[PDB]
């Protein structure tokens, strides 16, 4: 049995998808 | 007749006469058990080499992103937390007061809990010897 590259793909993108969204709210926290 | 265990061959079937066999027989070798062996195991069968390059990637593109969030409000400093939090977090620690950074590492530090899923349950058995 090996892991591999596939098969975890979906935590991929909630490490990405937090840089995505966090960059949207700092702008709002500055002006806040 | 005379029965038993007797093979049927090629010079004894010139003289006499068998009838249909009934059992086969051949030639084999018997050799005592070996004591069995573990290679050792590249990172202990993780997910290919692929992962162990796959992380450098992030890990360092991401300290980059917590690096420019930290100005507008050490880098050196910034590698240490980020990277230790993911292998069993007790080493000394240093942590901004960045409220956008704050929320951001949590996010961060839950891969490291869903990551030793990874390095437990199935690493528990293949670790024994194999190969026969
Ligand atoms: N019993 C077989 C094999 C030889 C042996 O058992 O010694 C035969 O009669 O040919």
């Amino acid at each position: 049995a090996t892991l591999t590259f596939e098969n975890m793909a979906g935590v991929f993108m909630l490490v990405a998808g937090g840089i995505v969204a966090g960059i949207f709210l700092i702008f709002i926290e500055i002006a806040y | 007749m005379a029965i038993g265990s007797l093979t049927i061959n090629e010079e004894r079937s010139e003289i006499v006469d068998f009838s249909v066999p009934f059992v086969e027989t051949g030639i084999s070798v018997m050799v005592a058990r070996s004591n069995g062996t573990v290679s050792p195991s590249a990172f202990l069968e993780p997910y290919s080499p692929a992962v162990w390059v796959m992380m450098f990637v992030m890990c360092l593109t991401v300290v980059a992103v917590t690096v420019f969030i930290f100005e507008y409000l050490t880098i050196g400093k910034s590698i240490w937390l980020l990277w230790a939090l993911v292998f069993n977090n007790s080493v000394p620690v240093e942590n901004p007061r960045g409220t956008t950074s704050k929320i951001m590492v949590l996010v961060w530090a839950f891969f490291a809990v869903i990551f030793l899923a990874s390095y437990t349950a199935n690493l528990a058995a293949f670790m024994i010897q194999e190969e026969y």
